[PDB]
């Protein structure tokens, strides 16, 4: 369902991507975590924001690549979502079109100025909750 | 000199869930030694597995104490564990599997919806539109074109799929269009409404 | 003790084509050995190969000689060869991928056809069937009768007369088009291409009006 | 297209299908075999019967579950073609129901009274020609 809230699974370790109520962004492995459930809003064809239900913040990506979700939104909090040809979806931020929303292999998040399309870090499962 | 099985590498153990699209190749391994040597065996949710169990079957290399499932799909989400033993001791770990299948295909809205409706002048009408979609859709109320309602931070998907007439007049019937579109297609349901 | 790269496990390299499904995970490996060891590279089509190169890109696994291509697509379709070598050698095997795209519907035909066509009476007449399919459908040609005013049967079912049919006695070839020679009064109604498969049926009808 | 000729390319081991002049029927993994194109027909929906174009025989699975092509179809040249959920295709005898067409990893076949649900013999890939 569209509507309801979904969590993000990064291909990159199997973390779901999490916000933090205090803005910090990051990703777990618990599937019972209370801060990865997000509500995915289009803000038109293609385009969303990334909203941690709980946290009651919005997934923004920051001019030197870092992550952090604001209390309110800005033009920093859209991404070009896509469901790529692998069946993963990608997240890259509007602003700084060259940049990926992305997870490492430890659970923290990777600067986009680090992210790029051949990597396992960009890429996210969407599942319901 | 005795010793029970035991995890060689634990750390490779630590990604207990693992989600894949359909078809992905998917092994689940657990590192561990012990002497004298452990067996290995596998279990599907508890039950004992079998490689006529699923099309193309498993794989076991014990070689590695892994097992590995090609093209994998719905059928295979479950729990798999991992049973490594031998004389003094046993251990086992288990892994979550999850299959996802996508749907890209432009937004899907529900047959019949919007509905045409004939009302009272002045009365009270509410359209609705119940859209499908993988990716994240973008739905928009239409008349026929003035835009009456959009998708966003500032209208959420909770409210956009139902479009409010307060008080019609004969100026407000006319067609009604709910369109809805991702990055893939667009869609689109009409319907009319008319005035008496 | 100088020794050039060399095919450790030459057998596991047998498989040159590797033909699979779109998504499926391919892996190649060139299993190899040599003092001082040596390195380990791919090549897609000759070119020089980067992870970049394709969404979710490549993983080498230097470990196993090994290049794995997770949800392969037909982009990826090629010849990639791995490249071993050190100081006093080089070898390398070329493998051939061919991705295949699955359809697994029910047959699709041709919007349009058959046609519907008005034709004098005695004319000669073909109605047309294009049919697409995966899995290997079975086309079938009908007329539709009436059995007086009733072109439906007590079941609730139409009265049929089956023209042609798909099969060894009637190839394909000939399947997608049904003559109708020197027509008549009679002739005159309404035929269908039916055409289905395992997954579901498909069906296409068209009018003849004979004057 | 359905009406052109295909290569069945199996699973286990990347043999193609491949149907002799005399009848013996086998794998090859050579591509450009002489005996690999075949004519797949439907009888009806989900049956076919399998034609080798080149040696203009039928592929037919005797009782005992041994493969062989006859110049002319009889009831046990017809088998259920089925597009499995991993996208791989199946024929499994119509006469004896529970075996399927199938090949070794050394290029032979395998008695159909020893194929099962789960083998990555009888696993096939139809492939254009
Ligand atoms: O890691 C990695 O690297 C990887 C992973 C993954 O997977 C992947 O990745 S992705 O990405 O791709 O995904 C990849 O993969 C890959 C891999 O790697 C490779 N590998 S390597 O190593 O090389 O590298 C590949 O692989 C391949 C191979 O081959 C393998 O591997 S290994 O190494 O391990 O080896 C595998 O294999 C498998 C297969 O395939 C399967 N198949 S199925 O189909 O089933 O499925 C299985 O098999 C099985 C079967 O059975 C067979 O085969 S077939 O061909 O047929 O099929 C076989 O069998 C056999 C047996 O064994 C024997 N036995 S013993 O004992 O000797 O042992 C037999 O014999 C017996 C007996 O003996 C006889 O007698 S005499 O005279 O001979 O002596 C008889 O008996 C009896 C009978 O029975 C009776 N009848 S009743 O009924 O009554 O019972 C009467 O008649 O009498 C008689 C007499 O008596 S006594 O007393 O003597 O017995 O018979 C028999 C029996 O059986 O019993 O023989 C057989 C055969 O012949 S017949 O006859 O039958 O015909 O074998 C088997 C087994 O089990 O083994 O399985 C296998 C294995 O398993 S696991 O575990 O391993 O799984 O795999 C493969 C494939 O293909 O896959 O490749 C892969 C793929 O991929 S790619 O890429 O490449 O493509 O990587
Ligand atoms: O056994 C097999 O042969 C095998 C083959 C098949 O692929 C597969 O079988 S299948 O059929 O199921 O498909 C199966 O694969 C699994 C692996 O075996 C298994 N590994 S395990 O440990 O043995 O269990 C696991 O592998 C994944 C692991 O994460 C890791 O494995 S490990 O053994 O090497 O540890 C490995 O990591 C990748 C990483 O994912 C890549 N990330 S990227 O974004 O796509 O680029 C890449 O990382 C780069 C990045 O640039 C970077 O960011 S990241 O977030 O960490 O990724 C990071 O940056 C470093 C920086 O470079 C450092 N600076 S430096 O000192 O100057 O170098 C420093 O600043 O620290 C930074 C980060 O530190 S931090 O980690 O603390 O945050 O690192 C790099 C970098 O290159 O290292 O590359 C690494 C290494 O790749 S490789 O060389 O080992 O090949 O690979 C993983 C993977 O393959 O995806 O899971 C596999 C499959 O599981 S699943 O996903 O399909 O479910 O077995």
């Amino acid at each position: 369902h569209f509507k309801d809230p979904k969590r993000l699974y990064c291909k990159n370790g199997g973390f779901f991507l999490r916000i933090h109520p205090d803005g910090r962004v990051d990703g777990v492995r618990e599937k019972s975590d209370p801060h990865i459930k997000l509500q995915l809003q289009a803000e038109e064809r293609g385009v969303v924001s990334i909203k941690g239900v709980s946290a009651n913040r919005y997934l923004a990506m920051k001019e030197d690549g870092r992550l952090l979700a604001s209390k309110s939104v800005t033009d920093e909090c859209f991404f070009f979502e896509r469901l790529e040809s692998n069946n993963y979806n990608t997240y890259r931020s509007r602003k700084y079109t060259s940049w990926y929303v992305a997870l490492k292999r430890t659970g923290q998040y990777k600067l986009g100025s680090k992210t790029g399309p051949g990597q396992k870090a960009i890429l996210f499962l969407p599942m319901s909750a | 000199m005795p010793v029970a099985p035991y995890w060689t590498s634990p750390e490779k153990m630590e990604k207990k869930l693992h989600a894949v699209p359909a078809a992905k190749t998917v092994k689940f391994k657990c590192p561990s030694s012990g002497t004298p040597q452990p067996t290995l065996r596998w279990l599907k949710n508890g039950k004992e597995f079998k490689p006529d169990h699923r099309i193309g079957g498993y794989k076991v290399r014990y070689a590695t104490w892994s097992i590995i499932m090609d093209s994998v799909v719905p059928s295979d989400k479950g729990n798999y564990t991992c049973i490594v033993e031998n004389e003094y001791g046993s251990i086992n770990h288990t892994y979550q599997l999850d299959v996802v299948e996508r749907s890209p295909h432009r937004p899907i809205l529900q047959a019949g919806l919007p509905a045409n409706k004939t009302v009272a002048l002045g009365s009270n009408v509410e359209f609705m539109c119940k859209v499908y979609s993988d990716p994240q859709p973008h739905i928009q109320w239409l008349k026929h074109v003035q835009i009456l309602k959009t998708a966003g931070v500032n209208t959420t998907d909770k409210e956009m799929e139902v479009l409010h007439l307060r008080n019609v007049s004969f100026e407000d019937a006319g067609e009604y269009t709910c369109l809805a579109g991702n990055s893939i297609g667009l869609s689109h349901h009409s319907a009319w409404l008319t005035v008496l």
